[PDB]
RNA sequence: AGCCUCGGUUGGCCUCGGAUAGCCGGUCCGGGGUCCGGUGCGGAGUGCCCUUCGUCCUGGGAAACGGGGCGCGGCCGGAAAGGCGGCCGCCCCCUCGCCCGUCACGCACCGCACGUUCGUGGGGAACCUGGCGCUAAACCAUUCGUAGACGACCUGCUUC
RNA sequence: GCUGCGGGAUGAACCGAACGCCGGGUUAAGGCGCCCGAUGCCGACGCUCAUCAGACCCCAGAAAAGGUGUUGGUUGAUAUA
């Protein structure tokens, strides 16, 4: 796992899709993200033991990774207007979030940067693209990662 | 989408000649038929899923019929590939030659 | 889901323990072509063996005793069954994912066989060794069907011939066209990556 | 029928074991079971290994029974076996297995990319050249 | 619409036959000769469909079969336990369904499980709607005796 | 007898081993074609073909004698006169 991988997101709600590696942080997730036009999977943490890195390499080390995110900038916050039972859901989970001009902010500074190395390689955008999966006829014992 | 786990069988529990060890279980997956095989299985978690009457509560989405058995692989078993595992719950005897989906979860290489 | 796996050449137990190990875990298998299952050992002495079978029968009541089958596929379920634990309820529920059936049928004719090769009397006996055709074997005792079965046998060669000479007809095209479309088709990649 | 022998000087291929993948050649036979091979410029030092365990080739060599190994790497390079074993077709399949072993996800996903733009041409010419023959076997 | 069951997460549509021998390709007179391949590459350590998130604009290669069928006609193609597939003529239409590149969008649920599949799965009781058709047979009672311990079994009834 | 447990299919005395309830690792005796866990080792050398083969202390079967059936050994005698 090395700045500019590509990793195999299994265990997560993508259930297999193909990301690209930035950074590891500091609490020791790693903070990957894939670009919105290839996969839509937006700048995502996950976990070391729960990804699967691939030996393909994409020069990266011009990302210039903003220093404002942290493990901080990625929680679930949950509040509730009253403590009793009642109709509404909480007033809160009913109209799920929708933050913008902070999330769409940094995913647009940093998915311009990463384009640029991406569509360099032939064929990069459209395995990015596709979900990996195991067919009937290969094994991961076997298959070279 | 895809299958995202490897096919095992399971063919008994750990067991002498006159006794079982139904807190042990073994498994036969497929494609692996040595001993120098099955170390990249080792540590990967398991499911045995099966369907009852009764809808339970899912992780994700609505009540489905669908239960399952955690567990994990524990070590090697023989030569010929064949491994082990050991689960939350013991396995029921039902469950002899019906399929164990091991799972990519805990990831090494 | 299924494992066809031809007769013909195998040797009964080789085969048949392979095949009580494979059911088993769950596959169901159809063994098919049971008349040319090979026995070990001299014709007259598998013979002997088989007559001696026979002889065993219980004698207040034959009729609810030993089971004796003639037919060849019968007598590979019979050894596969005594592999099998056919008295507990997992031998039960395992014993009908096994179909063992004489000749080629129509539902098998179509579906490509599977050749086991740790049960083939070419590396299990040596060429010197005298071996027993189960088919005969049977015939010469109580089996009536061998000359029908060779019809049938004989009728599906014919047949799978002329399939065969089709399919080599589209392969040589194939190569043809292959050889013809050198251009607009590169596929380094295919080369460099071995197909 | 039997195109192949083993006798002074035949140059064989380990298919199994600790030297599996490398030429040697055949120096003399020993108890009918196991001969001592040589193989100089492969890697190899001069041991005994069983038939069984061996793989025969076409070429052979001119040496001796009992030759030393200035006497057989100056036959082998005469012979010049190394560079002429890359130019064959059973070569050719090994190194191709072995890169089909090696084939990554970024490779797998690139062959399976590149057959679908090849398999289909060569359909649709098919499809064509069975319609032809019929067209000409018609009359 | 609801209830019971338990199991699977692409399918492989096929020559025979030997193992001191056989495969492919072929001019000639089913066999013979010649030419390639032969630790099998026209190879199941195989090959095709394939690893596809979807929508839209616009360029290069390929494509004249079009591409799916609640559609029609011709053949039953195949009986050992048969029903899907091919060809030709049209039908509502179709040249972004394939490979590479390009501008812009969508449940971006905020690290998590039982996810994706042959499911228009098998079985049973009913509900509202269209078209085409059907209007019985067993057992009991009675009789007969070619049969009967009792059952069972062999037989008759028409108003000429 | 006063004694369970793992192997000998079966079992009073055999072979290991002795016993509170459990989880992990290892092993004794024994075993690894399927019943039944493990050789699915690209195991080594050699013997053996039975129309009554053979397959593990107690243990569940056999002798004197014979074979130009093969496979090894010993003592010897002849043969370019
Ligand atoms: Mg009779
Ligand atoms: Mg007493
Ligand atoms: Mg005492
Ligand atoms: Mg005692
Ligand atoms: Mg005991
Ligand atoms: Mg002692
Ligand atoms: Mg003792
Ligand atoms: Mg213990
Ligand atoms: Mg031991
Ligand atoms: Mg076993
Ligand atoms: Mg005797
Ligand atoms: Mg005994
Ligand atoms: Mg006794």
């Amino acid at each position: 796992i090395t700045p500019g991988t590509v990793l195999i997101i299994l265990t997560g709600r993508h259930r297999g899709k193909r990301v690209v590696f930035l950074k590891q942080l500091d609490s020791g997730l790693l903070l990957v993200t894939g670009p919105l036009v290839i996969n839509r999977v937006p700048l995502r943490r996950t976990h070391q033991k729960f990804v699967i890195a691939t030996s393909t390499k994409v020069d990266i080390s011009d990302v210039k990774i903003p220093k404002h995110l942290t493990d901080a900038y990625f929680k679930k916050k949950q509040l509730r207007k009253p403590r009793h039972q009642e109709g509404e859901i909480f007033d809160t989970e009913k109209e799920k979030y929708e933050i913008t001009e902070q999330r769409k902010a940094d995913q647009k500074a940093v998915d311009l940067q990463i384009l640029p190395k991406i569509k360099a390689v032939p064929q990069l955008q459209g395995y990015l693209r596709s979900q990996f999966s195991l067919t009937n006829g290969m094994y991961p014992h076997k298959l070279v990662f | 989408s895809g299958r995202l786990w490897c096919k095992a069988i399971f063919a008994g529990y750990k067991r002498g000649l006159r006794n079982q060890r139904e807190h042990t279980a073994l498994l036969k997956i497929e494609g692996v038929y040595a001993r120098d095989e099955t170390e990249f299985y080792l540590g990967k978690r398991c499911a045995y899923v099966y369907k009852a009457k009764n809808n339970t509560v899912t992780p994700g989405g609505k009540p489905n019929k669908t239960r399952v058995i955690w567990g994990k692989v524990t070590r090697a078993h023989g030569n010929s590939g064949m491994v082990r595992a050991k689960f939350r719950s013991n396995l029921p005897a039902k469950a002899i030659g019906h399929r164990i989906r091991v799972m990519l979860y805990p990831s090494r290489i | 889901q299924v494992l066809v796996l031809d007769g013909r050449g195998h040797l009964l137990g080789r085969l048949a323990a392979i095949v009580a190990k494979q059911v088993l875990l769950g596959r169901k298998v159809v063994v098919v072509r049971c008349e040319g299952i090979n026995i070990s050992g001299n014709f007259y002495r598998n013979k002997l063996k088989y007559l001696a079978f026979l002889r065993k029968r219980m004698n207040t009541n034959p009729s609810r005793g030993p089971y004796h089958f003639r037919a060849p596929s019968r007598i590979f379920w019979r050894t596969v069954r005594g592999m099998l634990p056919h008295k507990t309820k997992r031998g039960q529920a395992a014993l009908e994912r096994l179909k063992v059936l004489d000749g080629i049928p129509p539902p098998y004719d179509k579906k490509k066989r599977m050749v086991v090769p740790a049960a083939l009397k070419v590396v299990r006996l040596k060429p010197t060794r005298k071996f027993a055709y189960l088919g005969r074997l049977a015939h010469e005792v109580g089996w009536k069907y061998q000359a029908v079965t060779a019809t049938l046998e004989e009728k599906r060669k014919e047949k799978a011939k002329m399939h065969y000479r089709k399919k080599k007809q589209i392969l040589r095209l194939r190569k043809q066209a292959e050889k013809n479309v050198e251009k607009k088709i590169c596929k380094f990649t295919e080369v460099l990556k071995t197909n | 029928v039997f195109r192949r022998y083993v006798e002074v000087g035949r140059v064989a291929y380990i298919s199994f074991g600790p030297h599996a993948g490398k030429l040697v050649a055949i120096v003399d036979v020993i108890d009918q079971n196991r001969a001592l091979v040589d193989g100089p410029c492969t890697r190899v030092r001069r041991q005994a290994m069983p038939f069984k365990c061996m793989q025969l080739t076409d070429f052979i060599l001119k040496f001796p029974h009992s030759a030393r190994q200035k006497y057989v790497r100056k036959a082998w390079e005469k012979a010049d076996i190394n560079t002429k074993w890359a130019a064959t077709r059973w070569a050719k399949k090994i190194d191709a297995r072995e890169r089909k072993a090696k084939m990554t996800d970024f490779d797998r996903f690139k062959v399976m990319k590149a057959k679908k733009m090849r398999n289909r041409i060569i359909k649709t010419e098919v499809k064509k050249l069975q319609r032809a023959a019929i067209l000409k076997a018609s009359p």
